[PDB]
């Protein structure tokens, strides 16, 4: 029961949280404690081949019940521990005793009443871990606390065969080539199967029209539901024309012939709801710290997998489908991607069987036979969404407790968290108590029925997010939580979100998949990875055509409209006179469609608008949806609705409305909204939101010159470039790059003096890598840029292709006189939301993996002999314009530009080490060339988010990684001013480590008024093995790729950038460049920039504290950087920046202060007065050391006890009144007597008893504390006459 | 305490215990010694004085071309039961029994000369259904600008004959000037009668405003067809009697009586009060171009007689947004023999969708949308070139337009003529004209000139007279630039994004009319010979299109349009495809109903007064009237570039959007805690569908309960002056229901309430 000092406070990962500070009757801290036992040997629990996970998971619980001990010991307001609870060995427990209308029956100095026997579930409940605590909001001395198996802490401990990666590195002795994992030939036109090709329109309705066109007629798309049971009458989505490649048999996504050794979570989401012992458990129980029972239990619940899973919506039931069904799972089978929306082949975490259902075949609908009308019915489902182990720790976490109810946001991930496998908090359970807090019900839900009430109009920051949904919750949000809190009035919700797949939404064209190797890897589950990879040239002309199409022109000397090759060079002008001919004819029905003879094509932001989830200004309005983030991809902090939460009902209710079509004609009259059957209430869930926010209150280019501002953690140098012609130019934004255009020649030359800038003259800054005829010609480029299929002569313009005759037979060419000057991924127009290559999603992004340190680099050539790459002679900032510039244009980081990336990471020149290491990209003109990507060198990862912290009534941040970060004007939002404020760490031996996060061990407000951070140097951990006996050239780590060859042609030398680069065959090329696949283990790049090993120097240890900086009403102003009056936003934000380089504080931009400490950092215990490292340093209460209660020899009691007890306080309020405090207080010599007074916490008049507590006025706080040295058993004591 | 509507003529107090009171129940339309074939159409509390709108199934108004008293009731058939509003008063010793204080009759309005004129040879289009097709909804295209200038046979010439017709530098020949009524909904003059069947494409189907033309055959046709209670195909029309007679339409036998009785008896729908006059406006299914002002003091057996709509010279915010919605109107400088119309005779917009009237602090707060009023040719002959047709046209802003509401809005685009069509821009198309001012392919070119649709060497032999529509879309035009500016589509390039206010179409008005322009409203009224104006300077407009996720096909709005947006399927009003859910067969016409004011009662800084805002529901979202209580008057702030911050639409989601508007009861306001609550009565519902098919789900009852958010006005003294306007918010409260029909909703006290 006593205090046992072997016991030491500690920091669970998942959740960050080591203390409660509570508060109001009885003010102290509960924490977090373990023993601090070293030689933990799992490995001696014996794993064989003829058992499975369940009884090795208990032989190793039972195992480390003997190994270790844990519990939540309480400490006083001064740091100073009261009662040990360490739950599997204290004595004859038990739960609370009721009065009659369920109220706890209690008097403060004999505690609790007790039942005399154990809560139900106690032999199963006693070997968890405490984890959690919090308090009620209404109800006093009523806590919570959440349980947790001994493997949701030790399961990174577990032997690395049965906690298995996602992928496997293997012995590599065929040399390592990453294309080896890849499925890669491409599928072919069936020579048996030509015939049912969609038709062209043979006739066309008039309408009333006049003008005509020689064109090729729209292709028709015929639906019906006919007479037949299990077939349509017509069902042209359904048509099949092509088939996959036989090299050594069919390529096609199959996991039995793939997955050899198929990895599976721990337990299943119905074995976890089963087996008692392995699901987690909140208990409500109460507390108080002067009494005979200070502590008893009061209710126990199961946070039961099935209480999520059956809340599920009903299309995460068949997530191997969507609501378009047949032809889009139809072109991503032949393009070898992923079908559904959520499928285990990207997001296996959430499914019982893992890899062995990575897959395409079975989707719940019957597909692949041989009759196009008998595809597309509703069938029988075996993979549906569940909650299995490794995603189930990560959905538990972050707790708070509104009105008779308790809820769990769930971690940041780090339970159960691999270097290949993302498990993040999906949803939110609830617990909710009745009959006066007798009785329990407990439930949860997904976030995705919770978010899908966003939209434009609720946040301060950028606008058309990949946020959006519809009836079916298809997009599927989960986050990495750091967690939810009272900001004032308002309760708010802190993490990493993913958005939906921003990076996947352009598609090939059918043949190519043989030279755009990341792009399909990245579509695969092999290339685990967010962020926008740019590959223009070999995408379709549009991703959403039928199949029946896609064989219209196999030669390309047509140019056939209907599929063809992306670029925007050679696309129609239809004008006043021309849609009435081309397009405006096609009428159609209840069972007609039409695809147009309009040509079409854009860029990677066209691709991205037309297909991803965006926000718009009305919510349920994303009608495509091409895939769900691998990993947390976005900030994200919110307003929750606390009342509206209170009322959602437990169980949520769905109904035909969110079942997909059970048949095609069904399918082709789809309607995007629907009214709920009015028994669901699925629907009232989209309100929980009020407010949410992403970064900075800053829109457009605006956007991009903030992200070049902030200092690269690596070394403390800002992307801006400015600080030091020659000179070199910034990574993110486009002011100064290239040259000044005037945009007065954009356009078809439609239009364009006062339209896209605020000034009398259109200036842009063209960026890297744009196209001109000439220095003296820098304003627009003429048509001149024809593109044959072979050597096939131009595009042929005035062509009856290219014509059309309008109403009077007045014909006129249908093409572009004059083109945009720039195509490259750095772009930026204004003008041009289609040549743009820059967007809403990627700037969010680049926030998000700027921060973390870990956006990656393209790479030629490696710092090896001959393969060098210089700084001199051989880069010319000031060419851009030519090959001697070095902008890739092919595989590149979208948004930013890669050169420049590369020079403020120090790949090469003396930047970020003392020597050049010459690594870098190189474009050459006289023969073909092979690249692929490689890290940034750190190994930060967007998981890696501790705890939400709240700084005043309006003010609150986090740590993320290596950053502490701000959101100081959510909740009350100003103009002129950026909303952000950021710290970085400063120490090199974290920052360079191979799992960085594990050395952060909490974060807190402190009473100085600054939020702060625990750092220890000493608790990193090295990767699962030395390598052994030989050379992993892929390393599973946290910041490992398995990025592909992407090879191209010979750049021109002169005009090089007025076309794409184009890609040849890369399924051969890993043999010709060893030395940038070596680089794709992260250690090897640390090695060669000279931080692998303690060449680092500095620290030996030097763990301690970390500080944010300092603030005032004046940081984050930024209102003459905001605004215009002379130039755009963009340009002026550059001006005000390039003054301010080496001043960033008052921008609220910079470095962490830090102070060292002696020993181990293992966690903070935290109090309204007082933070307590280790628990450490407590002190005698200095202010108050001259306060006493009198002893019972001292009252002389007919003095005060002739009246009865009833009259010595005011009943309204329970204080006695004040000349009876110095008759029973003693105090010193010309104190305040209106400083301190006495509470009365229980009494009765038939015996004259009276038992009460002292309030004194805390010289530091505006409100009152409990003096805790006023007697020899606390705060608390009792006067009786002569009778107790 | 709680007076509650039990049907049609009683109303009787229920107890906070949700138990009707003994001897309390109580025949009101007898109680005023009115015959039962009356009934009451709104009620209002004042003062604790219940106040009731009594509108009689058996009135009959009919108009004449000659004489004096044009709009006068048929007494021949004993028809004539005006209208009344009745003060009721609780006299008694404390028991509900309600009795007769004043009762007030509401007289059709004394039509002047000028507009006798326009109303001669004026036309209604037939009310939205609930079972209205957008194909219904759609017109022919008319004839394009270059067809109604120059004339057929003209191509190629357009850039030299453009200067003399004063269409300088004019970039769209080929702009719609409107739509054919040869075809379509039934346009018919207020001495005619509407029919009971519409077409269900009207591109093809129904015989438009050529009532000869209809009753002749194409009656007959439609009705083989479009059988009443099936036996019918319907293939090109409906029969819409049951709907007709839902939304409140009078019928003799089958045929509808005719519409200046169905106007008139729309016109009495609502009531709202203050301590000097009472108001009565008319309901939002059709539009009503009189409302009735009353005068609490005017003599019991006297007349009251309402105001012109066209005499209430509304403010829209600027003049330009003012002369955008006179202009089309119709010509100017008629001068044939006698065909003036709404504009030649310097009249203001005619027809308002009158979404609701109430009042708070002795002020009183209107909205609706604009109805539609444009000119239309009745040459009847060689004839006019714009012959049969509606002259109407899209005034979307154009692409390049500065950035900025202020700017947007006066935006010279559109200014008296039609310039929108079809266009390419890059990768991607702008039915809205690219250009505006004096901007070109080759820089500055001079300023664009546009004109009205109509040849100047005819101008003695074109014969223009007014339409009034059914719907707020001005134009219908079965055109790619109407779709979009129906479905708020238009969208500029520029750094920053700006949706473009159609200043003419969709145009929604909102505002607070103070006691001295009632006063002046009522002076107008008593106005005999010469016409009197009205002038309502606390009131705006604000562009107010469909939300566009109701349109199939159509996934999001933004300045890049997707490819397939350009088809067919998409461009035209009759391709276009409706999945609204919010009861409404259409996807394209808007529609609001349910204004209701309301005091703020959260605290207020000492010197200011509390703040109230009204509510209005349209369709998928809210809309919240922000007002200044310190002057009484619209909420607004200094920068223009802002939008009007007496304005803040609040979208909805499934739950709202499934609420059906056809069945809005009643709409009562929480004074203490606040909230609004909107009242829907499935019960309403038609009984038999538009294919004659039985109505399935005429059962139950749902309520939106509205609840302010934002920041406020006046809150401290940091809040002073606002910059964002306070928001709205709709959430479906949870009183829903299929199996029970609905009686009333007792808001018992901040922490409960009755149903």
């Amino acid at each position: 029961q006593a205090v046992d000092e072997t016991l030491t406070p500690w920091t669970w990962n998942n959740n960050n949280f080591s203390s409660l500070k509570i508060t109001g009757e009885n003010p102290g801290s509960f924490g977090l404690v373990r023993s601090q036992n070293d030689n933990l040997n799992i490995s001696s629990v014996t794993k064989n081949s003829s058992d499975d996970n369940l009884k090795y998971l208990n032989a190793v619980e039972k195992y480390l019940d003997g190994q270790q001990n844990f519990a939540i010991r309480r400490y006083d307001n001064n740091g100073r521990a009261l009662y040990d609870i360490n739950l599997a060995k204290m004595e004859n427990p038990s739960t609370v005793q009721r009065g009659l209308n369920g109220e706890p029956i209690f008097d403060p100095f004999k505690g609790f009443g007790l039942t005399g026997n154990a809560p139900t579930d106690w032999n199963e409940i006693k070997g968890k871990v405490p984890v959690e605590v919090v308090q009620s909001p209404h109800s006093p001395n009523l806590y919570f606390v959440l349980l947790v198996p001994k493997v949701a802490l030790e399961y990174h401990n577990l032997n690395n065969q049965v906690v298995k990666e996602s992928l496997e590195v293997k012995a590599t002795q065929s040399s390592f080539n990453p294309t080896q994992r890849l499925q890669k030939d491409s599928p072919v036109k069936d020579s048996s199967k030509q015939g049912e090709k969609l038709s062209e329109t043979t006739a066309s309705s008039m309408s009333s029209g006049m003008a005509t066109s020689t064109r090729a007629k729209a292709l028709k798309v015929e639906v019906e539901r006919g007479s037949q049971s299990d077939s349509l009458l017509k069902n042209d989505f359904a048509k099949k024309p092509l088939k996959h490649k036989n090299s050594s048999g069919e390529v096609k996504l199959e996991a039995e012939k793939e997955f050899t050794e198929a990895w599976k979570p721990l337990l299943t989401t119905d074995q976890i709801a089963r087996e008692k012992g392995m699901g987690a458990t909140v208990v409500s129980f109460y507390d108080a710290p002067y009494s005979e029972n200070h502590t008893a239990f009061g209710l126990v619940d199961h946070i039961d997998p099935k209480k999520m899973v059956e809340n599920y919506p009903p299309s995460w039931k068949t997530p191997k489908w969507n609501h378009h069904g047949i032809w889009d799972y139809n072109a991503r089978n032949l393009l070898l991607q992923t079908t559904g929306f959520f499928n285990p082949r990207r997001h296996p975490e959430w499914f019982d069987e893992g890899q062995a259902k990575a897959d395409n075949t079975s989707p719940g609908f019957k597909v692949g036979d041989t009759d196009h009308k008998k595809d597309g019915f509703k069938k029988n489902s075996s993979s549906p969404i569940a909650l299995p182990f490794e995603a189930y720790f990560a959905n538990i976490g972050n707790m708070v407790a509104i009105g008779n109810s308790v809820f769990i946001f769930g971690g940041n991930g780090h339970a159960t968290k691999m270097f290949t496998t993302n498990p993040l908090s999906i949803g939110v359970f609830r617990i909710k108590y009745t009959d006066n807090f007798s009785k329990s019900s407990v439930t949860g839900w997904p976030y995705a029925v919770l978010f899908g009430g966003l939209i434009n109009p609720q946040t301060n920051g950028l606008k058309d997010l990949p946020l959006g949904t519809n009836r079916w919750f298809e997009y599927v949000p989960r986050m990495a939580v750091s967690g939810v809190k009272w900001v004032g009035n308002q309760l708010v919700l802190a993490g990493t979100l993913t958005m939906g797949d921003t990076a996947t939404v352009p598609r090939l064209k059918y043949d190519q998949l043989e030279k755009h190797l990341n792009l399909v890897a990245q579509g695969q589950g092999l290339l685990r990875e967010d962020l926008q990879i740019f590959t223009p040239y070999g995408w379709a002309n549009r991703p959403d055509i039928p199949v029946g199409a896609w064989l219209q022109d196999e030669m390309g000397s047509k140019f056939g409209p209907h599929y063809f090759l992306n670029n925007p060079d050679i696309q129609d002008n239809v004008n006043n006179d021309t849609v009435e001919a081309l397009i405006s004819s096609y009428k159609n029905t209840d069972k007609l469609k039409h695809v147009y003879p309009y040509r079409y094509s854009g860029l990677y932001a066209w691709q991205l608008f037309n297909w991803s989830n965006k926000l718009t200004n009305t919510p349920l309005s994303a009608n495509f949806v091409n895939e769900n983030s691998y990993a947390p991809n976005s900030l994200f902090a919110a307003i929750l609705n606390e009342d509206l939460l209170t009322g959602l009902s437990d169980k949520i209710f769905y109904g035909k409305e969110n079942e997909f079509a059970e048949n095609e004609a069904d399918r082709f009259n789809q309607l995007l909204s629907l009214n709920p059957n009015p028994n669901t209430n699925w629907a009232r869930y989209l309100n929980v939101v009020q407010r949410f926010t992403t970064g900075p209150n800053l829109d457009s280019s605006t956007f991009d010159q903030f992200l070049d501002f902030l200092p690269w953690i690596g070394n403390g140098k800002p992307f801006s470039n400015s600080p030091s012609s020659s000179t070199p130019l910034p990574t993110f934004s486009n002011i100064n790059v290239g040259v000044k255009s005037m945009i007065t020649q954009h356009l078809n030359k439609e239009n364009t003096r006062w339209v896209f800038i605020p000034n009398f003259s259109p200036d842009i800054w063209t960026g890297a890598g744009y196209r001109v005829q000439s220095a003296n010609q820098k304003n627009g480029i003429p048509f001149e840029q024809v593109k044959p299929s072979n050597n096939s002569t131009p595009f042929d313009p005035n062509s009856d292709d290219n014509k059309v005759t309008p109403s009077g037979g007045s014909s006129k060419p249908t093409t572009y006189p004059a083109l945009p000057n720039s195509i490259s991924p750095t772009s930026d127009w204004i003008n041009a939301l289609t040549f743009t290559n820059k967007n809403n999603p990627q700037r969010n992004q680049l926030l998000l993996r700027s921060l973390l340190g870990t956006i990656p680099v393209l790479i030629n050539k490696s710092g090896d002999s001959n393969d060098q790459f210089n700084k001199d002679s051989e880069q010319k900032w000031d060419k851009t314009e030519t090959n001697e510039g070095n902008l890739p244009g092919f595989g590149e980081v979208n948004g930013l530009y890669n050169a420049a990336l590369l020079h403020t990471y120090g790949f090469f020149g003396t930047n970020t080490n003392s020597t050049d290491p010459k690594i870098g990209f190189k474009a050459d003109s006289s023969s073909s060339s092979s690249s692929t990507l490689v890290g940034s060198g750190l190994n930060w990862t967007s998981q890696d988010v501790g705890n939400l912290v709240v700084i005043n009534d309006t003010s609150f941040g986090f740590q993320l990684g290596g950053w502490f970060i701000t959101f100081t004007d959510f909740i009350r939002p100003r103009t002129g001013y950026l909303g952000i404020t950021l710290s970085s760490l400063q120490d090199q031996t974290i920052i360079w480590a191979d799992q960085p996060w594990t050395s952060f061990k909490g974060s807190y407000l402190d009473s100085d008024g600054t939020p702060k951070s625990l750092w220890d140097p000493t608790a990193l951990k090295s990767l699962p093995n030395s390598s052994t006996t030989y050379d992993t050239n892929p390393t599973l780590s946290p910041s490992f790729q398995l990025y592909q060859p992407n090879k191209v042609k010979a750049y021109q030398t002169t005009n090089t950038y007025n076309k794409l680069i184009e890609p040849v065959d890369a399924t051969s090329a890993a043999t010709n460049m060893t030395s940038l696949l070596k680089l794709l283990t992260t250690k090897n790049i640390k090695a060669k920039l000279g931080k692998g090993t303690a060449s680092s120097q500095g620290n030996n240890n030097g763990g301690g504290v970390s500080q944010t900086i300092n603030t005032i009403t004046t940081t984050g102003n930024i209102s003459e950087g905001l605004k215009e009056e002379t130039s755009i936003q963009a340009e002026t934000l550059k001006k005000f920046f390039d003054s301010k380089q080496n001043n960033k504080s008052e921008i609220g931009i910079g470095d962490s202060t830090f102070t060292k400490m002696d020993g181990k950092l293992t966690g903070v215990v935290s109090t309204p007065l007082v933070n307590l490292i280790n628990g450490q340093g407590a002190t005698s209460d200095s202010d108050t050391e001259k306060i006493s209660f009198k002893p019972g020899n001292q009252i002389d009691f007919n003095r005060l006890f002739t009246l009865p007890v009833t009259e010595l306080f005011d009943p309204n309020t329970m204080f006695v009144y004040d000349q009876y405090v110095p008759l029973l207080v003693n105090l010193p010599s010309g104190f305040d007597q209106a400083s301190i007074r006495l509470k009365v916490i229980s009494y009765s008049v038939e015996n004259q008893t009276l038992g009460v507590r002292l309030e004194f006025k805390d010289p530091q706080t505006q409100q009152f504390i409990p003096v805790l040295n006023a007697s020899s058993t606390g705060p608390q004591t009792v006067f009786q006459p002569f009778n107790q | 305490t709680f007076l509650v509507k039990e049907d049609s003529k009683n109303v009787t107090a229920y107890t906070p215990f949700a138990t009707p009171i003994t001897d309390s129940k109580s025949d009101l339309v007898s109680l005023a010694q009115l015959d039962s074939s009356y009934q009451i159409a709104d009620q209002t509390i004042h003062n604790t004085n219940l106040f009731v709108l009594f509108k009689s199934r058996d009135v009959k108004v009919k108009y004449e071309s000659s004489g004096s008293n044009n709009i006068s009731f048929d007494s021949t058939s004993q028809g004539e039961k005006p209208s009344y509003v009745v003060e009721f008063t609780n006299s008694t010793n404390i028991g509900i029994k309600w009795t007769m204080v004043k009762k007030y009759q509401l007289d059709v309005p004394n039509v002047s000369s000028d507009m006798n004129q326009v109303l001669k040879n004026l036309i209604l289009e037939q009310p939205l259904t609930k079972y209205t097709l957008n194909s219904s909804l759609a017109k022919e295209k008319g004839k394009t600008q270059r067809e109604v200038h120059l004339g057929s046979g003209q191509a190629n010439q357009w850039t030299s004959q453009r200067n003399q017709h004063d269409l300088n530098n004019n970039p769209s020949p080929n702009a719609s000037t409107g739509f054919k009524l040869t075809t379509g909904n039934a346009y018919r003059k207020l001495s005619e009668s509407w029919p009971i069947y519409e077409p269900i494409d009207g591109t093809k189907q129904g015989k438009g405003k050529d009532s000869s033309g209809w009753s002749s055959t194409e009656e007959n046709e439609a009705k083989n067809d479009a059988p009443s209670v099936s036996s019918g195909t319907f293939n090109k029309y409906l029969n819409t009697k049951q709907a007709l007679e839902s939304i409140g339409i009078l019928f003799d036998d089958q045929t509808p009586r005719n519409v200046i009785t169905q106007l008139y008896y729309a016109s009495t729908s609502k009531l709202a009060v203050t301590n000097n006059h009472i108001v009565v406006m008319g309901n939002s299914f059709l539009p009503s171009m009189w409302y009735w002002v009353v005068e609490r003091s005017a003599q019991e057996n006297a007349s009251n007689k309402p105001t012109w709509f066209a005499n209430t010279n509304l403010d829209w915010g600027e003049d330009k947004q003012k002369q955008f919605v006179e202009n089309q109107l119709g010509y100017k400088e008629t001068t044939s023999t006698n065909s003036h119309n709404f504009h030649s005779k310097s009249f203001t917009q005619p027809a308002y969708l009158i979404s609701g009237i109430d009042s708070v602090n002795d002020q009183i707060i209107f909205s609706g949308f604009k109805a539609g009023s444009v000119g239309y040719d009745s040459s009847s002959s060689s004839s006019s070139s714009t012959k049969d047709q509606a002259l109407a046209w899209s005034t979307t802003t154009s692409l390049d337009s500065k950035t900025g509401y202020k700017d947007l809005v006066t935006n010279d685009t559109g200014l008296n003529g039609p310039i929108n069509g079809s266009f390419s821009i890059q990768d991607t198309f702008s039915f809205v004209v690219p250009y505006s001012g004096n901007h070109t392919n080759n820089g500055t070119t001079g300023p664009i000139k546009t004109a009205y649709p109509v040849k100047k060497d005819q101008k003695s032999t074109v014969k223009i007279n007014s339409l009034i529509n059914a719907t707020p879309l001005n134009s219908y035009g079965d055109e790619g630039i109407g779709v979009f500016d129906a479905l708020g589509l238009n969208y500029n390039f520029k750094s920053n994004q700006e949706r473009l206010p159609s200043r003419t179409d969709q145009i929604f008005v909102y505002g607070i009319v103070s006691p001295n322009e009632l006063r002046s409203a009522k002076s107008s009224a008593d106005s005999t010979g010469s016409d009197t104006k009205v002038n309502w300077s606390n009131t705006q407009s604000r562009y107010l299109p469909v939300p566009y996720n109701y349109s199939e096909g159509i996934i999001d709005a933004d300045g890049f349009k997707r490819p397939e947006n350009r088809g067919a399927s998409v461009t035209t009003f009759s391709g276009l495809k409706s999945i609204a859910p919010d009861g409404f067969a259409n996807s394209i016409a808007n529609f609001s109903v349910g204004l209701k004011a309301g005091i703020d009662p959260n605290p207020v800084m000492s010197g200011k007064k509390a703040n109230y805002g009204a509510v209005v529901l349209t369709r998928g979202g809210v809309v919240r009237l922000n007002f200044n209580p310190g002057n009484d008057s619209l909420l607004s702030t200094t920068d223009n570039n802002i939008a009007p911050i007496s304005f803040s639409f609040t979208p909805f989601t499934a739950a709202e959007s499934a609420v059906d508007l056809t069945t809005f009861k009643e709409v009562t306001y929480n004074q203490e805690s606040g909230l609004w609550s909107y009242i829907f009565d499935s019960s309403l519902k038609p009984s038999h569908d538009g294919k004659q098919t039985p109505v399935t789900d005429n059962m139950g009852f749902s309520v939106i309960t509205v609840s302010r958010t934002g920041i406020e006005l006046n809150q401290d003294q940091a809040t002073t002056t606002l910059d964002v306007a306070p928001s709205a918010l709709a959430v479906q409260s949870g009183i829903q229901s299929t199996t029970q029909t609905l009686t009333g909703v007792l808001p018992l006290s901040e922490e409960f309430s009755a149903v």
